[PDB]
């Protein structure tokens, strides 16, 4: 997901601005739906929610927009049990041993005959949670298990809280509602109010434990590698617990990271920390946020965003329709002469013409270049300092960057990847003259629609992920609701689309209609006063009663 | 009753609801889900019910990709009786009333189902909704940040036996 919050001192309007770009599964239970609600004179709100959620995940109102990215935050913590040395059910906290807790569930399941047969399976249970297994990682032997406690299995306030900030008025009421309930559970929220507040929150149910005790709770090896292990055998390890919190074990809101400015934040996926550059966050706790690289989406966005101009409403929108896989600036222009330099190279030649006829975008129209591209980079990704200019702390926004084509054996192994790449890509079967819109489609029926953009990964901001089905490859997620607010003299003026169509149902005469439009990239008003409504010739009105 | 709503469809079929409270609200948004999304929510709840096994067998994957009993053994574990009346029991009277609104609209839409917009009429699995279903589907959702990404993992922990 993107979202980019553009204030007062930045706006070309000297108002608030805000684009939301959260990039979901196009179907199942996290599929957006777009609606309207009103209550008059109390409630007043538009967006997308989820599938039964009866509140509006992601909109506007008013003089507010708002949106939410996933976090990097933790949001449940795995413990590493000691076992009982004589009893593999039971685990020991202060020398004590403690009896697992067993719950059985029981299923129906029809078998080929078509009749129903009982399965029973047994759930084990710790004081912190249900134990959990990975073959080869996180086992059950003799000495130790894992069990998990998920912290929002205690937020019964989440649908309170999307409902809160559905009333909410401007930034400063957004903040106040969300650091008050403390209900979000696993994103950051950003927005901008029509005053010109550029509000970034990392505000969602976290574990807290006080800074004294991560070091020894902390299970190094495997915190080293991503996962928020504690050690499950140290009564001290458990949440602490602190009387600010809304919720008993998590993270006060007071802890969490805040900004609020008058000229811009953004979030693409990483953590709090270059938010806005210009402030950078840092000093949490390493379950909230961390000083850690971030993906490209971010590199490109804050690559558009730093700087004096103004930013107008068609800039944020063009972010996303441009398709420019930003990852190809850090690499290609290396790439190239490499290419350059092995014209004798058999192997390399269709590869290396593709490469150089390339748009560097995910268009409809962009040449095989983006195939090669990709296929390169999933083997570039695999190299060990590879890079010129490796990741620089001090230079977070312009490093990693270049290949280090100067080293005998990075040459070696980058001329192999590319020739790899280029095997893989021709032995595919694909014609050369096929253009990505060829290949990346969403199918409507037994017809097929061309979708534009690529994966996030390659620092295509129009985040789109596809798999191959058949002879194409068939979009999953990515570019969902599509949001882009300005708060004009008239009431908020909001633009977009919902890329995959407001029906999954093949019978609906809104099963493809905005799916034809995001192929094109032509967004539309999204209609939120009286007289907008009722301007449009496509009005149907109907009122219900029971 | 207290179950009204007025209902306007702008282009691509966007709903804009009115109603003078949350059970009205609820009612609105129901009705206009399911028109556009009726198969979608019952196959969403079947899953978050876990008796996704029961119509469809153990060779079948949810919308999530995972197999059918696995999902089944989680989500029947997550959503048990005294976990979604305790959850229940924490609602606000409006988000109850949100909540009962739209389960009864969704029904209404359901009731009056002709097959013009819903390719699943006559499925044993297309049914009136309640609210607990809601609260399933909530649930489910609510820790797709922590449990919900070790179903899997949750589903194959057993102790081990006599091994070397």
């Amino acid at each position: 997901s993107n979202a980019i919050a553009v204030g007062s001192e930045r706006s070309a309007d000297g108002k608030g601005m805000l684009l939301a770009n959260p990039h979901y599964p196009w179907n199942g239970a996290m599929r957006f739906y777009q609606m309207h609600l009103t209550i008059p004179g109390r409630l007043d709100v538009m967006g997308a929610s989820l599938p039964g959620l009866p509140v509006v995940n992601i909109g506007f109102s008013r003089h507010l927009a708002w949106t939410h990215t996933v976090d990097t935050s933790s949001h449940f913590t795995l413990y590493r049990l000691a076992l009982d040395p004589k009893d593999p059910r039971r685990y020991l906290v202060d020398g004590r041993s403690l009896p697992l807790e067993e719950k059985s569930v029981a299923i129906e399941v029809r078998g080929a005959d078509g009749k129903l047969s009982r399965v029973e399976h047994k759930v084990y249970q710790s004081i912190y949670g249900p134990l959990v297994v990975w073959p080869g990682k996180l086992d059950w032997n003799r000495s130790e298990a894992y069990a998990l406690r998920d912290a929002n299995l205690e937020n019964t306030r989440v649908l309170q809280q999307w409902y809160s900030i559905n009333q909410a008025s401007d930034v400063a009421d957004l903040r106040r509602r969300v650091e008050a309930l403390q209900g979000i559970p696993w994103v950051n929220t950003l927005a901008a109010d029509e005053q010109g507040n550029a509000l970034y929150m990392n505000q969602s149910v976290v574990p807290y434990l006080k800074p004294e005790l991560i070091p020894a709770c902390a299970i190094p090896q495997l915190v080293a590698e991503g996962l928020p292990a504690l050690q499950g055998q140290d009564s001290r390890c458990a949440w602490s617990r602190d009387p600010a919190a809304a919720q008993a074990g998590i993270t006060p809101a007071a802890q969490l990271p805040v900004l609020l400015r008058r000229d811009f934040v953004q979030n693409s996926n990483d953590s709090a920390w270059l938010t806005n550059p210009a402030s950078p966050l840092q000093g949490f706790s390493p379950l909230v946020s961390q000083e850690k690289p971030i993906g490209p989406r971010a590199r490109y966005a804050l690559s558009r965003l730093q700087g004096k101009q103004p930013l107008e409403a068609k800039t944020l929108e063009e972010m996303v329709t441009a398709n420019h896989v930003f990852s190809a600036d850090q690499v290609l222009p290396d790439l190239l002469r490499l290419c350059r330099d092995n014209q004798g190279e058999k192997s390399l030649a269709r590869a290396c013409a593709a490469l150089a006829q390339w748009d560097r975008g995910a268009n409809l129209d962009s040449g095989s270049g983006f195939v090669y591209f990709q296929r390169f980079m999933q083997r570039f990704a695999e190299l060990d300092g590879a890079w010129k200019e490796p990741f620089d702390a001090q230079r977070p926004l312009d490093t990693p960057q270049g290949i280090a084509l100067d080293r005998p054996q990075v040459a070696t192994q980058v001329r192999q990847a590319l020739a790899d790449a280029a095997a893989e890509v021709e032995k595919s079967g694909i014609p050369d003259g096929a253009r990505w819109g060829d290949l990346q489609v969403s199918t409507r029926g037994q017809e097929r629609i061309a979708i534009p953009g690529g994966d996030g990964h390659f620092g295509v901001y129009n985040a789109i992920q596809s798999v191959r089905k058949g002879d194409h490859l068939e979009v999953v997620g990515g570019t969902s609701y599509i949001q882009l607010v300005t708060f004009p003299e008239e009431g908020p003026k909001a633009r977009g689309l919902l890329a995959f169509s407001q029906s999954s149902d093949p019978r609906s005469p809104h099963y493809r209609d905005q799916t034809e439009l995001f192929s094109r990239q032509q967004w539309q008003t999204l209609p939120f006063s009286d007289r907008q409504i009722d301007a449009d010739p496509q009005l149907q009105r109907l009122s219900i009663r029971e | 009753t207290g179950l009204a709503a007025d209902i306007r469809w702008t282009a691509y079929g966007v709903p804009h609801i009115r109603a003078k409270d949350e059970r009205g609200l609820g009612y609105g948004i129901g009705y206009a889900y399911a028109r556009d999304n009726a198969c979608l929510l019952a196959e969403e709840i079947v899953t978050a019910r876990g008796e996704r096994a029961r119509y469809f067998g153990s060779e079948g994957k949810s919308s999530a990709e995972l197999d059918n009993l696995p999902s089944d053994i989680f989500y029947a574990w997550l959503n048990q009786p005294e976990a979604l009346q305790a959850f229940w029991q924490a609602q606000t009277p409006a988000v109850r009333q949100l909540l009962e609104g739209y389960a009864a609209g969704f029904n209404r839409f359901l009731r009056e189902a002709d097959g013009k917009t819903t390719s699943c009429l006559g499925q044993p699995w297309l049914r009136a909704i309640a609210t607990d279903d809601l609260l399933r589907l909530t649930r489910r959702w609510l820790v797709e940040g922590g449990v919900g990404q070790f179903a899997d993992a949750l589903v194959a922990a057993a102790p081990p036996g006599a091994e070397k």
